[PDB]
């Protein structure tokens, strides 16, 4: 099974921790965001760092609260996210997402591929 | 009419002697302790007994590989399981037995089946109630609940009631011997 890693969004967090999970070898990244789900666009470098790994590796958006998904659509930190190459978790819950994302990465290595496989509902997980 | 119940170990299972040793019951024992004397034409196998807090995802493919040899065979199979990570194995496995053709079920408890107080005997006669349905897929039972496995979350600790199905319905509720369905 292949190797992904899941940070919880801080106030301040950097890309650095996120260039360093690339680095290692990680094959997929979930973020749980804040409420509906985004990235911040000013006060961290992690915006820019994402634009650039979401290109190299999934890079997933989930929300740290417990009910309710993300809907990257709903707030501009979202839709940044979104053009950043953020692939949003919908009203999947953690553990569909983290599970689904390594099923996915033993098919396939292609981030546009397992962007439309994680925005499918597959198996009942997720409202499509 | 024909049921198999895989052991994975898990607090349903522990047992913890005075001298500090920790041991485990196979998944009959723990039918056998919990006071279930009606599942008859029931197999047992025992996969593992571990704290599901070890678990790792080498053996999701052990599990998933073991229940598609079994699916077949079986009119439902019940899993037994840690809670600690019951929600992890309950997903992966319905990613990797896309639509199963017979029910199965993961379940586990808060309390050792062997206490007088356990959760088990109720989890597991929701279980076994549930893997008779004909209703097909993964699935947890739990706290009387059954809940789409690839929607069930731990949202408690310390309570008998530690999973709940996350935006989405849940599947059926206990009410007397009735598992209901709305």
């Amino acid at each position: 099974h292949m190797a992904v890693l899941v940070i919880k969004l801080i106030p301040g967090l950097s890309g650095d921790i996120f260039r360093a999970a690339v680095e290692l070898g990680y094959r997929g990244i979930v973020i749980e965001g804040y409420g509906a789900g985004g990235i911040p666009y000013r006060g961290s470098d992690l915006l820019q760092t994402i634009e650039e790994l979401s290109k190299e590796i999934p890079i997933v958006m989930t929300t740290q609260a417990m009910y309710d998904g993300v809907d990257l659509t709903r707030y501009k930190v979202g839709r940044l996210a979104l053009r950043a190459g953020v692939i949003p978790a919908g009203d999947m819950t953690k553990e569909a997402t983290v599970t689904k994302l390594m099923w996915i990465l033993g098919h396939t290595n292609n981030v546009e591929e397992i962007k439309v496989l994680m925005r499918k509902n597959l198996v009942g997980e997720l409202r499509d | 009419m024909k049921i198999l119940l895989i052991g994975m170990g898990g607090t349903i299972a522990s047992v913890k002697g005075e001298n500090g040793y920790e041991a485990s019951l196979s998944v009959k024992e723990v039918l056998d302790i919990a006071g279930i004397k009606d599942c008859e034409d029931c197999d047992f196998l025992d996969l593992k007994n571990v704290d599901s807090t070890l678990i790792q995802p080498e053996d999701w493919v052990d599990l998933a590989e073991t229940l598609y040899k079994n699916v077949k065979k079986y009119d439902g199979i019940i899993v037994t399981h840690g809670t600690d990570t019951l929600a992890y194995t309950s997903s992966m496995i319905s990613f990797m037995l896309r639509n199963p053709p017979i029910p199965i079920v993961f379940t586990g408890s808060m309390i050792p089946a062997t206490e007088e107080n356990s959760d088990a005997p109720l989890n597991l006669q929701t279980a076994i109630k549930f893997a008779t349905s004909g209703i097909r897929g993964v699935y947890v039972a739990f706290n009387g609940k059954v809940m789409l496995g690839v929607r069930t979350s731990k949202v408690r600790t310390m309570s008998r009631d530690a999973f709940e199905s996350i935006n989405y319905p849940i599947i059926a509720e206990l009410r007397g011997e009735d598992l209901v369905v709305n």
